[PDB]
RNA sequence: AGCUCAACGAGAACAGAAAUCUCGUGUGGAACAGAAGGGUAAAAGCUCGUUUGAUUCUGAUUUCCAGUACGAAUACGAACCGUGAAAGCGUGGCCUAACGAUCCUUUAGACCUUCGGAAUUCGAAGCUAGAGGUGUCAGAAAAGUUACCACAGGGAUAACUGGCUUGUGGCAGCCAAGCGUUCAUAGCGACGUUGCUUUUUGAUCCUUCGAUGUCGGCUCUUCCUAUCAUUGUGAAGCAGAAUUCACCAAGUGUUGGAUUGUUCACCCACCAAUAGGGAACGUGAGCUGGGUUUAGACCGUCGUGAGACAGGUUAGUUUUACC
RNA sequence: UAUGACUCUCUUAAGGUAGCCAAAUGCCUCGUCAUCUAAUUAGUGACGCGCAUGAAUGGAUUAACGAGAUUCCCACUGUCC
RNA sequence: UAUUCUCAAACUUUAAAUAGGUAGGACGGUGCGGCUGCUUUGUUGAGCCGCACCACGGAAUCAAGAGCUCCAAGUGGGCCAUUUUUGGUAAGCAGAACUGGCGAUGCGGGAUGAACCGGAAGCCGGGUUACGGUGCCAAACUGCGCGCUAACCUAGAUCCC
RNA sequence: UGCAAAUCGUUCGUCUGACUUGGGUAUAGGGGCGAAAGACUAAUCGAACCGUCUAGUAGCUGGUUCCCUCCGAAGUUUCCC
RNA sequence: CCCGUCUUGAAACACGGACCAAGGAGUCUGACAUGUGUGCGAGUCAACGGGCGAGUAAACCCGUAAGGCGUAAGGAAGCUGAUUGGUGGGAUCCCCCUGAGGGGUGCACCGCCGACCGACCUUGAUCUUCUGUGAAGGGUUCGAGUGUGAGCAUACCUGUCG
RNA sequence: GGAUGCGAUCAUACCAGCACUAACGCACCGGAUCCCAUCAGAACUCCGAAGUUAAGCGUGCUUGGGCGAGAGUAGUACUAGGAUGGGUGACCCCCUGGGAAGUCCUCGUGUUGCAUCCC
């Protein structure tokens, strides 16, 4: 070690050569999913292709708590106030959480 | 193994290599380490200028 | 054999033309090695040196800072051989006279919408030849983050150079040699 | 050395910001607590099989300690550590010389 | 440190001169001292307070501080291949006004006043002093001439006073 | 604040070289903790009075020096004090040495910060300043042996020769106090003093450690002279005989044996004589291998032991030429 | 004269007894005496404050044996002259 | 008591040579006015700040120019010489001071040689030299002059040597 | 640089026993086995052989590939098992 | 005098080299740093992914309050958070006169000294939920701060390190 | 021309032995109640004015010591630079420069600032 330099902390002292993940088949992989998008489309024809409805949701912590985003599926009792039956939600393109509480 | 233990053979010629450099001396010298209470009072004097 | 350093050749190196290869910038150095040759003007003699020099060498100003310097000058032409960029802190605009290797968009658009226009190097010839009725400006050019860890090291007294470190925190580089707890301080 | 058993000193407590006349005693290193981070990070080492993990000191070169001398102001009754010079033979508040 | 002490080969430079011991005359202590004087150092042995380190003995500098008892005296010193500013602060005692820029006011006002009558009567003169240059001719009066020879030499002279 | 020390001179019963006391002289010839060097006389020394500046806060500078740290020291500033009538002095010791990072532990300080869901209390963790120490003293936690041995290198470094040197060894000269029945010099040469040699032993480390075969003897040749014998001479305390000193002189020769591995040494015997030496301390692809100097083993001393041994003992592979 | 049968003491419990030796064990050392030879740093016998011998870390001796280490004599010889 | 022989790295009154430091203006001077919480018995001083005037560049020589910054290589075995100099009998020994040289450098001379003398260098023509030489080797006189030496010891024959 | 990675010639020790020898079988690497030499354990033994970790690490030794042109050193300071 | 090498010193009685052909040794990658080229600029970076598209591993397009770096620092922390300068030199330009002149202009950079933010110390009228606020007034203390931004992406050589 | 009080320089001013001094001073000097101080009213402290210039202080002299200056030592010792200088060496000559110190001899023995007073 020499001159005024960072202190130098590569972790590199493992057999990382047997570890190293390249990307070549990034444009491969973007290629199969869009076959797959296609496919499912097709087969679910004519139900939308952008999937089943999420409910609105806050972010969690103060960092985000300003910012609405999609959550995994609406509550139960939003459900019952919207009139619409749990276990029909899912049949007609309704996520369901029957996790989320309302606050 | 001896080996040598100190000389100055050819210090001189390294330091005329680029010396003897002198600093150029400004108009105005830094006033570290002058009395406190003096550079106070000069301070106030500025101020009150 | 005779008693002189290397020869009596110079050991001084300094640019004598644009390492660039653009060609809108050579024919700029074209243009004023013309002016120098032909006038000897000492305007001319300076935007063509300066015209060579490399990118850290021609900093950008600032919109907020050629305000301030061309208050009270604005009927002058203010010349800068570098970048003009927009400042977000200058509230009003007066109508300015000014040429510069390039503007950014902003800036550009401050400038013409408040009156003045934007100029280059080769419609300055057309208008000041020798440079008469002119402010010649410069940027900052000690400004930047690689000069504050220039100068003397930050391990002895009196310096206050920045160090170089991975990271900000408690744990990088802030226990021994920093304070009188901890051995010594600086 | 002999250190006389009472002295006026400055003292730095709100209290008094002044000389004052302090007791003088020996101070003592106290007793190692089993609760402090570094002893319970050292029991946690020393756990299991490698034997010893930190070193032992053994080149022992001093004849001699720092004696401290502890102050405790009679006015605040807060105390202040001076240490003295090197000595091999201590004592306060002796006969003082003939 | 590292092998010298403070005051190491300091037997003759720090001693005071012969006869002249003891107690220090009051000018030491009635002189005054400003900012931009130039001060010799000469350590005073007897003043073991504000000594000097041995190597500012002998040296010429200018004062840049001016304490109760003490005087800042700044002074140039070469460590390989630049010289150094070193600041220094040294009582009184170890110090005595410097004399080396005695005639500098004085033939700066001969030659203020040189210039002045020049300029009256319409003439440019230079003040530079010169270096001593050759003489003129010049025609010495004869007088009786003493011969000088190559003496005969002598092996019982060779020794002081004779052998 | 007061006083002046060492020493000397002249005086006072015991009292004298040396006890205490009086006067005079007294530039420090005393003392100042220690080594030495500086420094100090109405003091820095001796006596007495009052005291704790050996105190608190951080900055600056010097020495070291990279103009880093530590140690030590210096000059200001901001407080509180000691002493003195006061100026003033005092931030340890008259000055130049007397000492110590990280991590951890421990102590002192705050109506101080944190234990991250919210409070209180223990406990723990933080901030500032010391203390416990690294003497290999810029600071690992550390016993031997190897002849059963291994590797990377080193001619940066020993154990031969060679090279410089010649203290030591050896071999010569100069002066002349003396010896020699008298007589310094036939033959010697004390006290001193000038040299030569590299067959002694030392000193050094220049060449050789990807190797110049390490004792001695045997055989064989050549070379030197500082000549033992032999040829020719000068001198004598040279009657003869014998002997001794010296000069040309290296042509010729300088041996057989006991003990020892021996070089060396010491005896027996002959002989004209049984002189001294070099040649990589000549010479191992010329021999030999008794000794030194691998691995086996015994003794003595040493070591707890593995083992050691300028101690002794016995057995222990000597390769290749046709360039 | 010398030594010390005898008495008392110190370290550390004792203070080398019977034996044996210049030894396969002794530095000085090629120790001293006798013998062997013309001549012996070799061998043998003897002596012993023995650098540093010694009692199953076994001491002393010992017939018979040994491709074991050593000295001498006869025979024998090209080992040698 | 007055003289006297001879002495000192760790003695000294005295005390060189060489070498060391400072200064020789435009960052100067003069006269007024102003600021201060510092200082004085005292606008007494101490610094600093404005205004007005003067300032021929204030010794010589040179100046193939001066200053500043960034990144980084190699090196951290040296050795030799005049003079100064320590240990050692001495050493082609061992260790220091100044300067130069070799190392890293050829070239002419010293027969030969890392360090001595001369001198440092692009490829060539001409002229002239340095040190050293001019009997042959081998370019240049057996050149013009004066003395000494005769070696029957291998006479003697050029800093380092 | 052999017939031979231990052989050849002469000589030599023992030879009814603790004798010599074939085959089968058991003991395997910090293990075995050893009338004990650190001997032997497939020409390998003071820790066998084979593959792998493995391109092990080396402040040490050896090499390190075209041209011209310009500039051009250091063996000195401090700290460091 | 035989090259190469180590060396104070090699033609060396120093090591490698019998000879020829072919092969044969500072590379690739990650983190930084200076320098330079290029784009944009208080911003910069679409290639995690998505829409597509040379019937296509390219090229093209896409940043919602995404994210990285920068845009604010000082404190262990609780926490607080930049009142916006002066001056001596100084390039360029503009005037009067042609002196090494005078006046105005005074960017870059350097020297000096204030001011502001924060750690620490000190200070304290008024309000206030009683522990907070902060008129005035500070400091030989400390900072990798402020005083009209200079960064982000990308290419290459060089240097340290795995 | 001096003295005294406070000094500057700190021997040309010091040391030793002799001689002298008008006036004012400075002193010696008389006591111990008080403040003060000791073994000691010696010293220190306080209160005084009888007596004396005997001493101190001051001045002068010594073929005096010391001290200071000069001459000389001496262009000597030493020393910076040069030589393909001499010499076996030790050392030394020469060229371009610098340049001391004992002994011996001669001279001199303070000069001064502010304030008060005498003459
Ligand atoms: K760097
Ligand atoms: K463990
Ligand atoms: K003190
Ligand atoms: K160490
Ligand atoms: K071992
Ligand atoms: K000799
Ligand atoms: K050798
Ligand atoms: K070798
Ligand atoms: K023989
Ligand atoms: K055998
Ligand atoms: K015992
Ligand atoms: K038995
Ligand atoms: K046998
Ligand atoms: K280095
Ligand atoms: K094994
Ligand atoms: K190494
Ligand atoms: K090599
Ligand atoms: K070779
Ligand atoms: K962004
Ligand atoms: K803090
Ligand atoms: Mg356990
Ligand atoms: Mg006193
Ligand atoms: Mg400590
Ligand atoms: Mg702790
Ligand atoms: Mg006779
Ligand atoms: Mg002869
Ligand atoms: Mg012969
Ligand atoms: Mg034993
Ligand atoms: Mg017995
Ligand atoms: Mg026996
Ligand atoms: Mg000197
Ligand atoms: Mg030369
Ligand atoms: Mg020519
Ligand atoms: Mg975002
Ligand atoms: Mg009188
Ligand atoms: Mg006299
Ligand atoms: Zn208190």
């Amino acid at each position: 070690m020499k001159h005024n330099n960072v202190i130098p902390n590569g972790h590199f002292k493992k057999h990382w050569q047997n570890y190293v993940r390249t990307w070549f088949n990034q444009p491969a992989r973007k290629t199969r999913r869009r076959a797959a998008r296609q496919q499912k489309a097709v087969k679910i024809f004519p139900r939308p292709t952008a999937g089943s409805l999420r409910p609105i949701v806050h972010g969690q912590t103060l960092k985000y708590n300003m910012k609405v985003r999609a959550g995994r599926g609406f509550s139960l009792e939003e459900l019952k106030a919207a009139g619409i039956p749990k276990k029909l939600a899912p049949t007609i393109g309704i996520a369901v959480d029957h996790r989320r509480r309302n606050r | 193994a001896k080996s040598k233990n100190h000389t100055a053979h050819n210090q001189s010629y390294k330091a005329h290599r680029n010396g003897i450099k002198k600093p150029r001396k400004h108009r105005h010298s830094s006033t570290k380490g002058m009395d406190p209470k003096f550079l106070r009072n000069q301070r106030y004097a500025r101020k009150h200028n | 054999g005779i008693d002189l350093k290397a020869g009596g050749k110079s050991k001084k190196t300094k640019r004598t033309a644009p390492k660039s290869d653009d060609v809108y910038l050579k024919l700029l150095v074209k243009l004023y090695r013309f002016l120098v040759r032909r006038t000897g003007s000492k305007f001319n003699a300076v935007i063509l040196k300066r015209l060579f020099m490399s990118k850290i060498n021609k900093p950008p100003l600032s919109l907020s800072r050629l305000i301030s310097y061309a208050k009270g000058k604005e009927d002058k032409v203010v010349v800068i051989v570098g970048t003009i960029t927009d400042d977000v802190r200058a509230y009003e605009v007066p109508a300015l006279k000014v040429c510069a290797l390039r503007f950014t968009k902003t800036a550009r658009a401050r400038i013409e919408k408040a009156g003045g226009e934007c100029l280059t190097f080769d419609q300055l010839a057309l208008r000041a030849p020798l440079g008469q009725n002119t402010l010649l400006l410069r940027g900052p050019k000690n400004a930047r983050e690689a000069v504050k860890h220039f100068g003397p090291a930050p391990g002895v007294p009196h310096s206050h150079t920045k160090p170089f470190v991975r990271s900000k925190g408690r744990k990088f580089e802030r226990a021994r040699g920093r304070r009188n707890s901890r051995g010594y301080k600086a | 050395v002999n250190v006389p058993k009472t002295k006026k000193t400055y003292c730095k407590s709100k209290e008094c910001k002044k000389h004052t006349l302090h007791k003088v005693t020996q101070y003592k290193k106290g007793k190692d607590s089993l609760a402090a981070q570094g002893k319970r990070r050292y029991d946690r080492k020393q756990s299991g099989y490698g034997g010893q993990t930190k070193p032992v000191f053994h080149k022992k070169a001093k004849t001699t300690k720092k004696i401290v001398l502890r102050l405790q102001c009679q006015g605040c009754k807060h105390v202040s550590q001076h240490p003295i010079k090197r000595c091999k033979h201590f004592e306060i508040g002796g006969d003082k010389k003939g | 440190p590292a092998g010298h002490g403070l005051r190491s080969r300091t037997r003759d430079s720090f001693s005071r001169a012969f006869r002249k011991k003891g107690t220090i005359p009051l000018s030491t202590y009635l002189r005054i001292f400003k900012i931009g004087d130039y001060v010799d150092i000469k350590v005073n042995g007897a003043i073991h307070k504000g000594m000097p380190h041995k190597f500012y003995h002998g040296r010429t500098g200018r004062v840049w501080n001016v304490t109760k008892r003490a005087v800042g005296v700044e002074v140039n010193k070469q460590v390989r291949n630049k010289i150094l500013r070193k600041r220094i602060h040294v009582r009184i005692e170890h110090v005595q006004l410097s004399r080396c820029t005695e005639e500098v006011k004085e033939r700066m006002k001969k030659n203020d006043q040189l210039k002045a009558e020049a300029k009256a009567r319409g003439e440019v003169i230079s003040t530079k002093r010169q270096p001593v240059g050759p003489k003129p001719g010049f025609m010495v009066e004869g007088a009786t001439l003493e011969t000088v020879t190559p003496i005969p030499y002598d092996v019982v002279n060779d020794l002081k006073g004779g052998y």
